[PDB]
């Protein structure tokens, strides 16, 4: 909770540069919002009620409260494959990121509905086809019937 | 508990109340398949008098049985639901179910005249009378 690369695939040692964050490689967005658990120490916001976001997801019998939780990890196919795989399950609820110049980041005070948000993955390449830095990404739709 | 209450010939008037639990084995080694066997058996009018039908199931077993007091289908199917820890970290139950129809008896005479002293034989078209698997199933005359 006291470093900026939290909830993303990457390392808890980091910098500030030009680029962004040299610690984040990977991360999961929705609604072009970072997906984080409510932890740390800006996370007392009850919103509506009087009943805090994080004890708000916990009540709807929800463990997957951010990336951190599901247990998501990239792992390389083969030992000299160069493919990298990671899998995880949509979550019904989840906590919007009020501010995230913020660290910890400050969490809202009330859960929301995944259904008709954006999914989004984006990848950081360290290096590129010349060997620059350069971010790419891939998009989806969360339905509901 | 088994059983039926007044006349039993309502359905809401028969119950059945059991749970089974399937011990399966590993196939091989290092085979992750493992095998078991289910098998019922259909209640009829003179097994459902006697304590010993229900008391005869084996209830934890590779090679369970269990009792049906009317047809299940559909909704109401036997089904065998497995809890389970998936390759994306979430326990997500896999099941399956198959209906355990009842049967219509026939009941024939091989002639349409006899006379005296003529061997008579009557054969009787149940499925629901087999009620196991292993041994030959015999019914017996009254004599009380």
């Amino acid at each position: 909770n006291s470093k900026a690369t939290d909830d993303a695939v990457g390392s808890a040692t980091t910098q500030s540069l030009s680029f962004g964050e040299l610690g984040r490689l990977l991360d999961v967005t929705f609604d072009d919002v970072i997906w984080s658990t409510p932890d740390g120490a800006n996370n007392t916001a009850t919103g509506n009620d009087s009943d805090t976001c994080s004890t708000e997801l916990s009540n709807a019998g929800i463990t997957d409260t951010g990336l951190g939780a599901t247990g998501f990890t990239l792992v390389e196919t083969g030992a000299a494959t160069g493919v990298f795989v990671g899998d995880f399950q949509i979550p019904s609820f989840w906590c919007r990121v009020s501010d995230t110049t913020t660290t910890p980041y400050t969490y809202a005070g009330d859960e929301e509905t995944t259904t008709g948000l954006d999914i989004e993955v984006n990848y950081v390449d360290f290096r590129d086809a010349s060997g620059e830095i350069v971010e790419v990404g891939d998009s989806a739709g969360v339905r509901a019937n | 508990s088994f059983g039926f209450t007044d006349d039993g010939v309502q359905s809401s008037e028969r119950f059945a109340n059991q749970i089974i639990r399937i011990e399966a084995e590993e196939t091989g080694d290092n085979t992750s398949t493992f095998e078991g066997s289910l098998e019922y058996v259909m209640v009829n009018q003179i097994n459902i008098q006697d304590a010993g039908t229900f008391s005869g199931i084996t209830p934890i077993a590779d090679d369970p049985s269990f009792i049906v007091i009317e047809d299940l289908t559909d909704e109401d199917a036997p089904r065998v639901n497995y809890n389970d820890l998936g390759a994306d970290g979430v326990t997500t139950p896999v099941s399956d179910q198959e209906e355990a129809p009842s049967h219509s008896g026939v009941v024939s005479l091989n002639a349409d005249s006899y006379k005296i002293a003529d061997t008579v034989v009557i054969t009787v078209e149940d499925l629901d009378l087999n009620v196991d698997s292993d041994l030959i199933d015999i019914f017996t005359v009254v004599s009380d």
